[PDB]
């Protein structure tokens, strides 16, 4: 997912700009957009939610708009359990759990019913769980006390000021996610929120991992309340961002430190080439109209060939075989950018599979690792230009294997395909520095791959006076067998052709398509 | 200082669908509006919706085998349906009642439109506030921050 927020001053008009982007799954029940646009005499909110939530989570109206991304919030404990005498060792002492006989009925292949026993044990921690390698497993999960989450967003979105989305935000019941705001009033902000336990030692690793469950010492009662977790608003450099990294760098400059807070609130890891790219993108560019920010929503640079090709090529080019010399070239040759015509593209997909595992994570073949102090140009360079080679001789095997040459054009094994609509596709992978993000499929026997994960509710907003908005929905607004609603944008994605956004009701009225009026009584 | 533009005051119940199937939800008051929105993602996406509130009240294996059973087993362990019935009964009386409005719109699209409801989905009907609530609680508290792979030592692929 990404996320920006551009303080008036960073832009041409004097407006506040935002990116509403979030990255997940196309094909999963619960992780599907939908795109809405509710109107009463006290309130508008125009956006797109989960299917089944009945607020808006990605919202924005003519005043304000918020937008999210997946933080990893440690909400939640695992416990592994010393099983002794039929309960559990803790403080020294053996403890009984709590048990209920609770049942549930399973659906038979007859159509009938049987009746299954389900035991239910907890231990002072929460309920447990035996994994199948037998390991006895608590677990505990903050905020089970707050019923509040679907009346909290409502009334962060339907805010009429700063101050309410802010009071609102501060009842911490929405356990989760980065939230970025900006609003026409000029103000915009980032929040690392959620709800997270106080515990008196321990990073986050450790708190991660399986905490042990035999003492009092690790037993967390208590959250923190929002001031104590990562936010930052109107910050001198104008903007925010998040893409899924770490909250230390937010903007730039940065407005605080890791050391600032707990260290098991979130990690100090390496930030992830397209975080890196979300960062320049924003920093780099002043005076940004609403068509610029749209056009740097696009970028798709192979960050990652930036910080290895200039290694890998001249030690590649040294090579008795013709074919790694040729691969070398044509990776030279290329601009470096994830287009439908890229020649050179899967090739180095495949090389960076290797070079830094199969998620593009891996960090352990540069020569200079990811700091701190350069964190947006770092880790760089190759450690082992000769190991590198290696690994191109293996991906020149893999590209042909999967895709039938060394050079196929990027777009034609790259498609986005719904129903019977079949476009090129463009931009890729968000850990090679694609900043627009389609994690595309392991290939078919075709050598023809498709997102699995994505860019799937893209809107960007400008709350000028009327607001300016413009989306898209990957996948459409639909999913039930037959409608036309599914594959109806993919097209207009695939030319980045975004749709005008329609808040107005006189805009409202000159689109319509259909009227259902409807009548509710309690 | 300079204002919004006017806000538009609904004087009628109705949704104003365009060309790509974007609902244009306008009601007289909010659990008008909510009514609506349940109404259009009942329409746009009722199977799954159904599916997932079936989940939610921990009888996915009791609709549909032992591909939900896993689920099942998450959930009543965790206490999710029971705690969602609670989540429901403390909701302020003004947002409880948005919630019964948004499960009211699902059920009334599903009845002035049953041909368009998959089968085996047709068995959770009717669906509740608490329902909503549930699904958001399994959603928030039990994929995004305690997903079962963490506790039960999994997790999905790439």
């Amino acid at each position: 997912s990404n996320s920006w927020a551009v303080a008036p001053g960073k832009t041409a008009n004097g407006n506040a700009l935002l990116l509403q982007n979030p990255h997940l799954s196309w094909t999963t029940d619960y992780f599907t957009y939908y795109e809405a646009h509710l109107v009463t005499p006290d309130f508008e909110i125009y956006g797109a939610t989960q299917i089944g939530l009945p607020v808006i989570r990605f919202a924005f109206n003519q005043r304000m708009g918020i937008t999210n991304t997946v933080n990893g919030m440690v909400g939640a404990t695992n416990y592994r359990l010393t099983l002794q005498d039929g309960g559990y060792l803790y403080d020294g002492q053996v403890r009984p759990f709590e048990r209920r006989q609770a049942s549930y009925r399973l659906r038979q292949a007859d159509g009938t019913t049987v009746d299954k026993p389900l035991e239910i044990r907890s231990s002072v921690h929460g309920p447990v769980f035996e994994r199948a390698d037998g390991t006895a497993v608590a677990v505990r999960v903050a905020g089970l006390d707050r019923p509040g989450m679907l009346e909290q967003y409502f009334d962060m979105i339907t805010a009429d000021s700063f101050d309410d989305y802010e009071a609102a935000l501060a009842r911490m019941q929405v356990p989760t996610f980065n939230i970025v705001y900006a609003d026409r009033e000029g103000t915009i902000n980032y929040s690392f929120n959620g709800v997270a336990p106080k515990r008196a030692e321990g990073d986050i690793a450790f708190w991660q991992g399986l905490v042990p469950g035999d003492s009092s010492r690790y037993l967390w009662t208590e959250t923190h309340p929002l001031d104590d977790l990562p936010r930052v608003t109107n910050p001198p450099g104008g903007f925010v961002q998040n893409s899924n990294d770490p909250p230390w760098t937010p903007t730039w400059p940065v407005t605080y430190t890791p050391k600032d807070f707990p260290s098991y609130l979130a990690p100090q890891t390496p930030h992830s080439l397209r975080a890196q790219q979300s960062v320049r993108l924003m920093s780099e560019n002043d005076d940004l109209t609403l068509e610029r920010f749209m056009a740097l929503q696009l970028s798709h640079r192979a960050v990652m060939a930036d910080r290895t090709l200039p290694d890998l090529i001249p030690a590649a080019l040294i090579d008795p075989d013709p074919e790694v010399q040729a691969a070398a070239r044509l990776l030279a040759a290329w601009d470096r950018e994830f287009t439908s015509d890229s020649r050179a593209a899967l090739l180095f997909e495949e090389w960076a599979r290797l070079f830094a595992g199969q998620n593009f994570a891996g960090q352990a073949g540069f020569a200079t690792p990811w700091s701190l102090d350069k964190p947006v140009s770092t880790p760089y360079g190759v450690r082992d230009p000769k190991a590198a080679v290696d690994q191109l001789r293996t991906a020149i095997a893999n590209t042909k294997r999967k895709y039938g040459a060394i050079d196929r054009p990027f777009g034609d094994a790259s498609r986005m395909i719904l129903n019977d609509v079949n476009v090129p596709g463009a931009a890729g992978y968000g850990n090679l520095g694609s900043f627009r993000v389609f994690t595309w499929s392991d290939p078919d026997e075709n050598g023809v791959r498709t997102p699995v994960h994505g860019e799937t509710w893209v809107a960007m907003i400008e709350f000028s006076t009327p607001v300016r908005a413009y989306g898209l929905m990957s996948y459409g607004n639909s999913r039930q067998p037959g409608t036309t609603h599914y594959s109806d944008q993919i097209e207009r994605v695939s030319r980045a052709d975004f749709r005008e956004l329609l808040l107005r009701r006189e805009q409202v009225e000159a689109a319509v398509q259909e009227r259902t009026p409807f009548n509710f009584k309690p | 200082p300079q204002a919004p533009i006017a806000a538009y005051k609904p004087r009628s119940n109705e949704i104003l669908w365009d060309g790509y199937g974007v609902p244009h939800i306008y009601g007289v008051d909010a659990p008008s509006a909510f009514y609506g929105y349940g109404w259009a993602q009942a329409r746009s996406h009722g199977d799954n919706i159904l599916r997932l509130y079936g989940e939610a009240r921990g009888k996915g294996a009791e609709y549909w085998g032992p591909d939900y059973e896993q689920t099942t087993v998450w959930l009543l362990t965790n206490g999710v349906p029971e705690r969602a019935q609670q989540w429901y009964a403390q909701q302020s009386p003004d947002f409880r009642a948005n919630l019964d409005a948004f499960a009211a719109g699902i059920n009334a699209y599903a009845q002035q439109n049953p041909d368009d409801i998959s089968p085996d989905v047709r068995q959770v009907l009717p669906v509740s506030g608490a329902d909503v609530v549930a699904h958001a609680h399994r959603l928030m508290n039990f994929l995004y921050v305690a997903s079962p792979g963490r506790t039960l030592g999994e997790g999905d692929p790439p």
